[PDB]
């Protein structure tokens, strides 16, 4: 799959993604807050398509992600993510994609998820957070 | 040496 590392920021204001029913994840794509002002992450889209879009807008600042979890496992004889679910302070956003296989989960106690890093080619392949005070 | 560092976890889903 092709690889991307969207960096480090302030703060997350909208993710955006898409899932499909039967197998996994596709598009990814993060607007994240740079010291106040609304900042546009590159797009990460899947190389097929017939996926389903879902856009999550967080409250920033009152709102923001505080666990993070969901499922990886086996398509077409690839480790791919096939589920993925977003819970903030205010609200649980999924899951999205299918639940099955073997799950993980990231709560946080203290600190803040502030940038993405992974890769996708027909679906996203893995994906790992930056973490920060 | 000149670029800030911060922590990362994972990455969950396919190996290296
Ligand atoms: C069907 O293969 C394509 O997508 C899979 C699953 O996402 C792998 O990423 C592989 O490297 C890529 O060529």
């Amino acid at each position: 799959g092709k690889a991307f590392d969207d960096g480090a920021f302030t703060g997350i204001r909208e993710i955006n993604l898409s899932y499909n029913k039967e197998t996994a994840i596709g598009d990814f794509q993060v607007v994240y807050d740079l010291n106040g002002s609304p900042y546009v992450g590159q797009n990460h889209s899947s190389f097929i398509s017939g996926f389903t879009p879902v856009k999550i807008s967080l409250d920033f600042p009152s709102e923001y992600i505080t666990e993070v979890s969901g499922y990886t496992g086996n398509v077409s004889g690839y480790v791919v993510v096939r589920s993925l679910t977003f819970k903030t302070n205010k609200k649980t956003y999924g899951p999205y994609g299918v639940t099955s296989g073997t799950p993980f989960n990231l709560p946080i106690e203290n600190g803040l998820i502030v940038g993405f890093k992974g890769s996708i080619g027909y679906w996203m392949d893995y994906f790992s957070m930056y973490l920060s005070l | 040496s000149g670029k800030s560092q911060t922590v990362i976890v994972g990455p969950w889903g396919a190996k290296v």
